[PDB]
RNA sequence: GGAUAGUGGCCUACCAUGGUUUCAACGGGUAACGGGGAAUAAGGGUUCGAUUCCGGAGAGGGAGCCUGAGAAACGGCUACCACAUCCAAGGAAGGCAGCAGGCGCGCAAAUUACCCAAUCCUAAUUCAGGGAGGUAGUGACAAUAAAUAACGAUACAGGGCCCAUUCGGGUCUUGUAAUUGGAAUGAGUACAAUGUAAAUACCUUAACGAGGAACAACUGGAGGGCAAGUCUGGUGCCAGCAGCCG
RNA sequence: ACCCACUCGGCACCUUACGAGAAAUCAAAGUCUUUGGGUUCUGGGGGGAGUAUGGUCGCAAGGCUGAAACUUAAAGGAAUUGACGGAAGGGCACCACCAGGAGUGGAGCCUGCGGCUUAAUUUGACUCAACACGGGGAAACUCACCAGGUCCAGACACAAUAAGGAUUGACAGAUUGAGAGCUCUUUCUUGAUUUUGUGGGUGGUGGUGCAUGGCCGUUCUUAGUUGGUGGAGUGAUUUGUCUGC
RNA sequence: CGGUUUCAAGCCGAUGGAAGUUUGAGGCAAUAACAGGUCUGUGAUGCCCUUAGACGUUCUGGGCCGCACGCGCGCUACACUGACGGAGCCAGCGAGUACAACCUUGGCCGAGAGGUCUGGGUAAUCUUGUGAAACUCCGUCGUGCUGGGGAUAGAGCAUUGUAAUUAUUGCUCUUCAACGAGGAAUUCCUAGUAAGCGCAAGUCAUCAGCUUGCGUUGAUUACGUCCCUGCCCUUUGUACACACC
RNA sequence: GAAUCUGGUCAAACUUGGUCAUUUAGAGGAACUAAAAGUCGUAACAAGGUUUCCGUAGGUGAACCUGCGGAAGGAUCAUUA
């Protein structure tokens, strides 16, 4: 088995052995670098409310805030569903943030 | 078999071997 | 087949003279993937049972002995033979009166110290000159004790090294 | 048998009374001529021990 | 100082505490005698050197010594061990790792032959002796040189072709036939004389000595590696071959 | 605090590689058969084995140090194409599914195949792609199965009788399922066709479809397949054969 | 022609047009294969079998169809969209004998089946408009294992064949069983199709629940999607390459 | 000028121990390797059906498992504000 990647675990370069983060789903300790650190900026209320809440509510405009779950995923855990998405050898060089 | 265990296997085999040769001083 | 014929069950020894069958023999065949191994000693466990179930009374030497005896002496040769399961075949009267021979079947099982028994009897007279001739059958059952062949068998297997039978 | 069965089981063919192949130089004189001088027939490539033309 | 031929911790007395060492002291191993050399063979090397020369050791071990210029000799002696001989039992004689021979060991290695004529050596010495040394025998250790037919003719085929109305003479040259024929040859023997210490053998020959039956080439191999059988009979996963592949 | 240009120090990418590299790749893993800047260390097929031993160190666990005998033809590495994946995207198809229909499975009956049974219940085919198939809806035939009998359809070759017959036929009833001369009872036919042996064949719904041919079926009627240049690679290969629609 | 789509490839809707689903359906159908099936289509066949007590052939009787019981195609029904009577009454594919015995109208006999005379036909000519069925009309019974449903049975009357019991089939009357729409499952299907209905040749002397064709009646529901199933690529991984057995 | 003989000295060898090296019987144990091929599972390889690994503790019937830490030779060179 040669290198799949040049980076591998990524942030760790010029940096002995950093601390780790328990994943979300599996609770699988993974370094905070190998971690797949997605950001889940979700609304406090789901879209298919929202009217209903604002109808029954006091005040106008409202807080209507957004919870800020900075997730993590143990790569495996991530692949099983999440942003990972197994790319082609040539495509694996791309660091560009997807979509957008 | 898995090499770490093949290591662990021969660790016990030594620790049995140590009791055997110690039984004759 | 070559063993059990070389190395039989009862004695721990060879020989003779064994038909032996064969009928039918169900294979499948195959490819196989069969003996030399499976058939290489299937026959052995067979031919042992074919040996065993029949009888085998078991055979023995026997060395022809032909002794250059004098006439005035050497009755004692006859007593030496009568002892040993011996059968005199002939008593050839030579032209010279002081010479004789006694062509005789003698088992080699029983001819140990043969000359020693001959010498004392004849008084150092008559000169053994024996030779091998032909196999002679016995009457003893092997598995059953108190028999000439069976006692020889039990002794022979003890010399080899068991199991009994 | 299970000990030199084949050696016995073959029909022994007898050494035929065929003439002396010559020794020393005259042997070379054959091989020189049976390659260089005579020149054997070739359809495509050269061949030093032929076959009777069949499968 | 003692000793020694003599230098010296070579030995002795008294004194000092040195001496060597990771630039491998010390220790162990060596199926190690050293060197010359040997094989291999671009260059660099590796491995070997018991062995024809030069050193060194040893004469069963380990000691001790006589004589002698030179010996810690062993084809001198004394002893002890180890091994063994000869006996009339009181006692004697020994030492092939000189040569030959034998055992033993082992995969493994020669004849108890003839000679001082050479080579040299020794002495009281031109004159004697010398298993030092030479001479053969045995000798597939190595190495060197090379016979295992050659020239014909006739008889049947390949190649040049004067010309290719179809041939064919075959005028010219090559290969095949138990044809056949003339011409040599040492493999051998053997008067001789060589050779030689005497012989052998070599070189030389008086005299004989070739006709396929003789005066005879084996070894290995014949799928690949790697040169070369899809021939004829067997064999039939066996028996076997096969460095490897198989 | 930026912008922009350049600079010493740090941590990493892109493209071509003309340089390296077995390649993956690497601006070092370059400046190496055009072989030499300096230095330390480690490795010499795989295993056996980080074992045995001996040190040495440790409270111990264990470490450091470190064997061979024996064993074996490969162990690897990298990549190529396949095949496969309880990997992820993108397709297709009523042999997939929806929205429906007709159903079948239940019922009885046919008719396949199991299973049992039998003297035989002959066999082939067992996911799609065996199972109303063998064109197989068998009363005998078909027929391969079983119980019974008949016949030579025993080519040719060589020999023993070679007419004092080589051998063929044969009504009658017992025989025999039986106007089978199947034969034993018979004593008339038949003329070298044969019969007795030994080579040798011929036939065989025998055997093996894992020895084969042809045909078929099936992958799949799915959309796949290939080469010629040209490029990329030492190379197996690949690109062409593709982001989309 | 119209939108719709980088105003491409094409798709979607109207108009006309017999036909606007590749116009409908098949026929052939690549590379590579599979140890698929066939040695029981084969004088297609290698080699093991055998080769006269033949595993050859041939006769004669059986047997493949036997039944506690498993699945698999099928048929008939569980009726009132019916059943039973009459009446009306319209197809297409076909197929068919002279050296045999085929299709067989028309006339008489017979409740039938089926006989018989006679024809026509080697066939767009005769069978044959194959006036097939389901259908359409007027009546009987009305939702009761009832006239639904015909199985099992008994007896006879026919027909094929040399031979019909282990009913060959048909017809006659009688028997009236199970089954009031079928669980888990799962098959087939997108138009003159499905479903119904019958015909037809194939095999066949005789047998149709079978089959390849045919025409009649003729919907429901999509006209999509990858949820399942399968397959296909593509990227990815792979100690696999006899390739997930 | 002999035997004989008093000290020395060199020191064989023996005696009876002690000690290194090389050999070599050794009951037993505990291995490791070849294998015809058998049981028991099926660990790893596919995310190999709990991702593999390593170090290191504990446990087991065997592969193995489970902590902790680590590594991807990972099933990810990727989430922007
Ligand atoms: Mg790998
Ligand atoms: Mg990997
Ligand atoms: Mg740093
Ligand atoms: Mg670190
Ligand atoms: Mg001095
Ligand atoms: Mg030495
Ligand atoms: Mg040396
Ligand atoms: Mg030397
Ligand atoms: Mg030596
Ligand atoms: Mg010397
Ligand atoms: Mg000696
Ligand atoms: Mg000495
Ligand atoms: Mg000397
Ligand atoms: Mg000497
Ligand atoms: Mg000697
Ligand atoms: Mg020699
Ligand atoms: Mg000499
Ligand atoms: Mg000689
Ligand atoms: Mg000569
Ligand atoms: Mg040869
Ligand atoms: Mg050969
Ligand atoms: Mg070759
Ligand atoms: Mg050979
Ligand atoms: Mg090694
Ligand atoms: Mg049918
Ligand atoms: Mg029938
Ligand atoms: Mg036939
Ligand atoms: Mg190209
Ligand atoms: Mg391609
Ligand atoms: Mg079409
Ligand atoms: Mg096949
Ligand atoms: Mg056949
Ligand atoms: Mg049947
Ligand atoms: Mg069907
Ligand atoms: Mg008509
Ligand atoms: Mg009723
Ligand atoms: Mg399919
Ligand atoms: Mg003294
Ligand atoms: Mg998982
Ligand atoms: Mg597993
Ligand atoms: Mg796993
Ligand atoms: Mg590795
Ligand atoms: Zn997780």
């Amino acid at each position: 088995m040669p290198k799949k990647r040049a980076s591998n675990g990524r942030n760790k370069k010029g940096r002995g052995h950093v601390k780790p983060v328990r994943c979300v789903n599996c609770s699988r300790s993974v370094p905070k670098d190998k971690a797949i650190k997605r950001m889940a900026i979700r609304n406090i209320v789901e879209a298919a409310a929202i009217r209903d809440l604002s109808e029954a509510s006091v005040y106008a405009e409202y807080a209507l805030p957004k919870t800020y779950n900075k997730l993590h995923y143990c790569i495996s855990c991530a692949i099983h569903a999440r942003i990972v998405r197994v790319r082609s050898r040539t495509d694996r060089r791309i660091r560009a943030p997807p979509q957008r | 078999m898995r090499a770490k265990w093949r290591k662990k296997r021969t660790r016990r085999l030594k620790r049995k071997r140590r009791k055997v040769r110690a039984r004759s001083k | 087949f070559q063993w059990a014929t070389k190395e039989g069950p009862i004695f721990g020894e060879e020989m003779r003279s064994v038909r032996v069958n064969i009928l039918d023999v169900t294979l499948h065949a195959d490819a196989i993937h069969r003996g030399g191994g499976q058939i290489i000693p299937t026959m052995r466990r067979a031919t042992y049972a074919g040996f065993l179930l029949a009888d085998p009374k078991i055979q023995e030497p026997v060395f022809l002995v032909e002794i250059q005896c004098p006439e005035q002496a050497v009755g004692g040769i006859y007593s030496v033979l009568n002892k040993k399961r011996g059968q005199v075949v002939s008593e050839e009267q030579r032209p010279g009166t002081p010479l004789f021979t006694v062509k005789a079947y003698l088992p080699v099982n029983e001819s140990f110290g043969f000359t020693g028994e001959l010498r004392q009897a004849t008084g150092g007279q008559a000169f053994p000159q024996m030779v091998f001739d032909h196999w002679s059958t016995l009457g003893s059952d092997p598995l059953d004790p108190t028999s000439k062949a069976g006692e020889i068998v039990l002794a022979a297997r003890k010399r080899h090294g068991m199991k009994e039978e | 048998a299970r000990a030199g069965k084949v050696k016995s089981q073959t029909p022994k063919v007898e050494k035929q009374e065929k003439p002396k192949q010559p020794k020393g130089r005259a042997y070379k004189r054959l091989l020189y001529t049976r390659r260089f001088v005579n020149v054997t027939l070739t359809n495509g490539k050269r061949k030093m021990n032929p076959s009777p033309s069949s499968q």
